[PDB]
RNA sequence: UCCCUACAAGGA
RNA sequence: GUCAA
RNA sequence: GGCUAAUCCCCCAUGUGGACCCGCCCCUUGGGGUGUGUCCAAAGGGCUUUGCCCGCUUCCGGAUGGGCCCGCGUCCCAUCAGCUAGUUGGUGGGGUAAUGGCCCACCAAGGCGACGACGGGUAGCCGGUCUGAGAGGAUGGCCGGCCACAGGGGCACUGAGACACGGGCCCCACUCCUACGGGAGGCAGCAGUUAGGAAUCUUCCGCAAUGGGCGCAAGCCUGACGGAGCGACGCCGCUUGGAGGAAGAAGCCCUUCGGGGUGUAAACUCCUGAACCCGGGACGAAACCCCCGACGAGGGGACUGACGGUACCGGGGUAAUAGCGCCGGCCAACUCCGUGCCAGCAGCCGCGGUAAUACGGAGGGCGCGAGCGUUACCCGGAUUCACUGGGCGUAAAGGGCGUGUAGGCGGCCUGGGGCGUCCCAUGUGAAAGACCACGGCUCAACCGUGGGGGAGCGUGGGAUACGCUCAGGCUAGACG
């Protein structure tokens, strides 16, 4: 555009949408369970992957993931969303932390321990 | 609760009392001077102007009028009285305005 | 009054103070009208204690009021010696 | 020093006070190309002196009201009906854009 | 803390010779002998043509693991060596050079650097007659790097002072074997040190 | 009506030599002419004159080329490669000296119009001078 | 669970 | 009928 | 209701002087001088007590602090386009320290807007900070400056100064006391409680130091401040060991069953010796004061340490924390088993349906290390809002066409002006920060001192090529 548009009209800023409505874009938003239902992955994926319905202090509600094998949820467990979506399963965008709440935290787990909050395990 | 410094309302409260009166005063004798001037008593205008005048610079003493808020009073005052004056009769008790 | 004095400026167990001349109202460290001299109390260096002779007489010429410990420094570098 | 700025008179329907519009160039602060703004200052005139059209200084003046800050120097040259048209044109477009506009 | 582990796993990753012992890496075994190749279950595999990622990397761990210092603080004195005046990649390697624990080292004071370290941290030295123990201690030009005076005696530093003895000292470095004492005389050229490391593509490593 | 003859005339120059035509005419003004002086005296072109094409003032601006050469595309290389107007209507450049630019380290020019007349960035700084920065030449 | 091919479906 | 190769 | 002191209040005098009216002079907005007239001063106290100290009054000035005004700059929406009655200006008043619709009476009918008025949304602003090659983007915690507020709203009193966070009055909400009439209260001070939340600490020590208030002083007050406490929240320093040690233990992992790996790693020998124990043990503190001198200059003397028996010095002295992420490509690091579109991984591309370097485990490896990862947010890469630095025939993008308003842009020659533009000098650009140098804590982080910068704006002087403007001229553009 010629100098002159520029002069009258500039060039416009544009801002990003947040991918993490978890409002106050906190890093962490607490809420209880109102399903602990399970979900069918997108085409070319195949499985019975696990989820929740969240009712979030930030008054909001929405579906998280459930990451890891072991899992003990139910339709009152207070737990912590963080935010990072399941690219597999449209409308899903927040993790459930485990190690936090009612969220038990993966048995068993002995490799990537310190996400799917599992303590130390003493060798022997 | 209870901060004797509160002593300070009390004291106030009397210079406001003492304050409020020395301006009732000033006022009222302005008044007087413009309306007498007003009204072509020269000599007796002028006689009360300077009451006024005096009573203004000395609340000018302390804080009560304090400043060139004293000066401002003593010349609005010796306008109205010279010019109403001037709208008729001469200046005789030599009061105040200069000759 | 406006005065001569003390400002903080070291850090932790590390004091170097700044000579001053400040309103007497602001707050110690705050912004002072002329820095005037320096002064380690720990003489960790043999220059802790420096004064602009000459302006520390330009305020005392009109007015400023020196703190006791910076009208002590004062002295120390000679601001009110005759002989 | 108070300022001076230099300007055509544009209203003489106040009594003792004159609008001065007043222009500056200068460069845009991105795009370098020299833009020009304007501002018009309400000037004292005591005697009534100046008139529409004139060519004035102003100069930075003890406020006389709320939205009178200037006085007026002295005339510069006088009779620009040309300046004061533009302004009077630029005015009249005005009223041609939203919902009340107008002429073509 | 610093490394702490097997040492010549490195040596062994790195291809080349390090004397992270000092001593033995001079033995019919400092192991880049016996299992010249990388540690682990396919230390002996083909090789594939590293990145010049990967390589850079290798390059920079290199120098880094020499000195036995940890990444942070490396990375710390690479970012200063840039801001200065002169070449970073010489510069860079003068200062790694000036490192107390280091010049100890340099010195013979003690056979490798892991060991001229503990010799600093411990209070067995000083500079300029002044107890230091800060193995990151930077040693200026002057400075004269001593033997605790109380420390004299011990078994270790008789045999690292004796082997000293008639033994040749850096250019930049004076050793008087007998007063066990030194002097950092200037800062090394690029030229004076003899590194199995091409300090340019760590420059660049750290471009990136 | 041109818009703007100095780059009118940066341009014919332009144009004519990527044809490596001789001459080439361009209407003629001062500030043109004052233009070419510099293009003549740092050796872009072999230099301009005046000329009376129907009765109208042009100059000739005669241009300079490298040898013929090698290969294939034997044509010679250009004396005058880069000529790019900076300073337009419409968006005026000026500098103030210890912003006048650096042609090509050096290498190239940049010819500038300062209160104390038309000159070369190297000039210019010499003379201690800004001005609008008219247009660079490589 | 099986038949089908890894499934869907359909089949015992 | 769908995923892949 | 009664008594009473004063540095409390008032009257009279004195008038250096100052205030006000009118005149005149200089100066130019209400600055300075002069004359007549008028008006205006005061507080006493202490002694080493008859002559010094603290203080009082009027005035001129200094200094510091501050009020008010002006040019320029300061976010998003035009799915906000018209806004305005104290509104704009005037005269005369009121008010103030002071200008002003600041407020009022009356007259005039004005003022503002596309250069974005009015409306809506959001927000304390700055020095700076983060990021970036830069231009720029983002930001304003800590520290320093300015503003604003002190449960919400309004108001004034006192005073040099407030419309006053720990002053006052009223209205509203709330809590509490209540003998039901009526009262008390405001932590956005320090510390702490509670609520909200993913989340943010001691109801600590001291007044020793710096600073503040009052006092002649002694000294008193000071949750300002100087310290300690808690939290890897951040930055910096440091430790978990150093040297020797097998063609190489055992276990574990692989295997072409020959062997390869973990690996000098361990064991073990020798050495030093973080922690801990003894001893010594601080700078920060020399003033105020006192004596000499003269309550001065100068000299002499005494008192005072929270931190703390801490730092640091010396003696003795144990081999004694390692974790976390990752290993399909981007990206450093590979094998076995389990599993079988399942359980699951996943930043993007993607991986898992019987031999998966991608899932889970193990061995091995890479990275970093008192941390390592994760999530959120900001700049970068993104020349992906392009000023530097982009585009529109078919990729997203030429308005369906025209007429013409504002606006942007303007051929050739001469002259004036000097607005833009360029140059010189000068003021400004506080400190902190940033950069360089030297220096103090053993280093560093941190800190001290010194040096160099700087755009923007003000002032004076100068230049005139280009742009602008004024004056004259031309004919190549345009029109006839
Ligand atoms: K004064
Ligand atoms: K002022
Ligand atoms: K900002
Ligand atoms: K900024
Ligand atoms: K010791
Ligand atoms: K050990
Ligand atoms: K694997
Ligand atoms: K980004
Ligand atoms: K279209
Ligand atoms: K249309
Ligand atoms: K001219
Ligand atoms: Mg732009
Ligand atoms: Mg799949
Ligand atoms: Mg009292
Ligand atoms: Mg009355
Ligand atoms: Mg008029
Ligand atoms: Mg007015
Ligand atoms: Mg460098
Ligand atoms: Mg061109
Ligand atoms: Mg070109
Ligand atoms: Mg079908
Ligand atoms: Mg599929
Ligand atoms: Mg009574
Ligand atoms: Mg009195
Ligand atoms: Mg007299
Ligand atoms: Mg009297
Ligand atoms: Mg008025
Ligand atoms: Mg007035
Ligand atoms: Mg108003
Ligand atoms: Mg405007
Ligand atoms: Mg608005
Ligand atoms: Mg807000
Ligand atoms: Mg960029
Ligand atoms: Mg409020
Ligand atoms: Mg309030
Ligand atoms: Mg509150
Ligand atoms: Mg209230
Ligand atoms: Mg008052
Ligand atoms: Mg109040
Ligand atoms: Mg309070
Ligand atoms: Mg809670
Ligand atoms: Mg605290
Ligand atoms: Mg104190
Ligand atoms: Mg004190
Ligand atoms: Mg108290
Ligand atoms: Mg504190
Ligand atoms: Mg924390
Ligand atoms: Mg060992
Ligand atoms: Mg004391
Ligand atoms: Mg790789
Ligand atoms: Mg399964
Ligand atoms: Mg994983
Ligand atoms: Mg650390
Ligand atoms: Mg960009
Ligand atoms: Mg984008
Ligand atoms: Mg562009
Ligand atoms: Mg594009
Ligand atoms: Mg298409
Ligand atoms: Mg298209
Ligand atoms: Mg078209
Ligand atoms: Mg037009
Ligand atoms: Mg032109
Ligand atoms: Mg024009
Ligand atoms: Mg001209
Ligand atoms: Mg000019
Ligand atoms: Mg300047
Ligand atoms: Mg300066
Ligand atoms: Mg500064
Ligand atoms: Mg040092
Ligand atoms: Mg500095
Ligand atoms: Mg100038
Ligand atoms: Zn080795």
């Amino acid at each position: 555009p010629t100098i002159n548009q520029l002069v009258r009209k500039g060039r416009e800023k544009v801002r990003k949408k947040s991918k993490v409505p978890a409002l106050k874009g906190a890093p962490f938003r607490r809420g209880v369970c109102t399903v602990v239902r399970t979900v069918t992955p997108k085409k070319p994926n195949s499985a019975l992957r696990k989820v929740a319905k969240v009712r979030l202090t930030s008054g909001y509600e929405v579906t998280a993931y459930i990451p890891g094998e072991g899992h003990n949820l139910q339709e009152h467990s207070v737990v912590l969303i963080r935010g990072g979506r399941v690219k597999d399963l449209p409308g899903v965008r927040y993790h459930i932390v485990r190690g936090v709440y009612d969220a038990a935290g993966v048995k068993d787990r002995k490799k990537s321990r310190s996400k799917y909050g599992t303590k130390k395990p003493k060798e022997a | 609760r209870n901060l004797s410094a509160l002593k300070r309302h009390r004291q106030s409260l009397k210079r406001r009392l003492r304050n409020k009166a020395k301006k009732s005063a000033i006022k009222t004798l302005s008044k007087k001077a413009i309306q007498l001037a007003q009204e072509g008593k020269a000599e007796e205008a002028l006689k009360i102007m300077r009451k006024a005048e005096s009573l203004i610079d000395k609340a000018a003493k302390g804080s009560t009028l304090h400043k060139n808020a004293a000066a401002r009073r003593k010349s609005r005052l010796m306008r109205k009285v010279r010019q109403l004056l001037e709208a008729a009769g001469a200046p005789l008790i030599g009061g105040g305005l200069s000759a | 009054m406006v005065k001569i004095r003390l400002a903080r400026f070291g850090s932790k167990h590390n004091p170097h103070y700044r000579i001053v001349v400040t309103d007497a109202r602001r707050k110690r460290d705050g912004k002072y009208i002329e820095k005037i001299g320096y002064y380690d109390p720990r003489k960790t260096t043999p220059d802790w204690l420096k004064v602009d002779v000459e302006r520390a007489r330009y305020w005392l010429s009109v007015g400023a009021q020196p703190t006791d410990t910076a009208r002590r420094l004062l002295r120390q570098a000679g601001v009110f010696r005759q002989e | 020093p108070k300022k001076v700025l230099t300007g055509v008179v544009v209203s003489d329907k106040m009594q003792k006070t004159v609008t001065v519009l007043v222009e500056r160039q200068f460069p845009h602060p991105l795009y370098g190309k020299v833009i020009k703004r304007s501002k018009k200052y309400l000037a004292h005139d005591p005697e009534e002196k100046y008139k529409l059209g004139d060519v004035v200084e102003i100069i930075e003046s003890r406020p006389i009201s709320k939205r009178k800050r200037f006085r007026v120097l002295r005339l510069v040259e006088s009779g620009r009906m040309d300046l004061v048209e533009k302004y009077l044109i630029r005015r009249q477009n005005y009223e041609s854009l939203s919902k009340r506009g107008g002429k073509a | 803390g610093r490394y702490i582990g097997p040492v010549c796993r490195l040596c062994r990753r790195e291809g080349v010779k390090l004397y992270l012992k000092g001593e033995r890496c001079y033995s019919p075994k400092c192991a880049m002998e016996r299992r010249p190749y990388p540690p682990g279950q396919h230390g002996q595999k083909r090789a594939r043509r590293p990145s010049d990622y990967a390589v850079r990397l290798r390059e920079k761990q290199k120098l880094r693991r020499i000195y036995g210092i940890s990444e942070r603080q490396f990375r710390n004195l690479f970012e200063e060596a840039s801001k200065k005046k002169g070449v970073t990649g010489s510069v860079f390697l003068g200062l790694l050079e000036s490192r107390l624990d280091n010049v100890v080292y340099r010195l013979g004071f003690a056979v490798s650097r892991r060991q001229a370290r503990q010799l600093v941290r411990h209070g067995h030295i000083t500079v300029n007659g002044r107890r230091v123990d800060l193995p990151s201690y930077r040693v200026r030009p002057g400075d004269e790097i001593a033997v605790a005076e109380k420390s004299r005696n011990l078994e270790l530093i008789r045999q690292n002072l004796e082997a000293m003895k008639g033994r040749k000292v850096g250019p930049w470095l004076s050793l008087d074997v007998e007063g066990m004492k030194g002097k950092f005389l200037r800062l090394p050229d690029r030229e004076d040190l003899a590194l199995p490391v091409n300090e340019q593509l760590v420059i660049e490593f750290y471009s990136r | 009506m041109l818009t703007d003859p100095i780059a009118d005339m940066l341009t014919r120059i332009r144009n004519a030599t990527r044809v490596y035509k001789e001459s080439t005419d361009v209407p003629a003004s001062r500030f043109k002419e004052e233009i070419l002086r510099i293009l003549a005296r740092e050796g872009f072109i072999k230099g301009y004159e005046r000329v009376d094409v129907d009765g109208k003032p042009y100059l000739r601006v005669y241009l300079k080329y490298g040898p013929r050469r090698q290969g294939p595309d034997p044509r010679p290389e250009q004396v005058i490669h880069h000529i790019r107007r900076i300073s337009k209507p419409g968006r005026r450049v000026y500098v103030g000296v210890k912003e006048i630019p650096r042609v090509r380290r050096g290498l190239g020019i940049a010819i500038l119009s300062t209160s104390k007349g038309v000159l070369t960035d190297r000039e210019a700084r010499k003379l201690g001078v800004g001005g609008e920065l008219i247009c660079e030449v490589w």
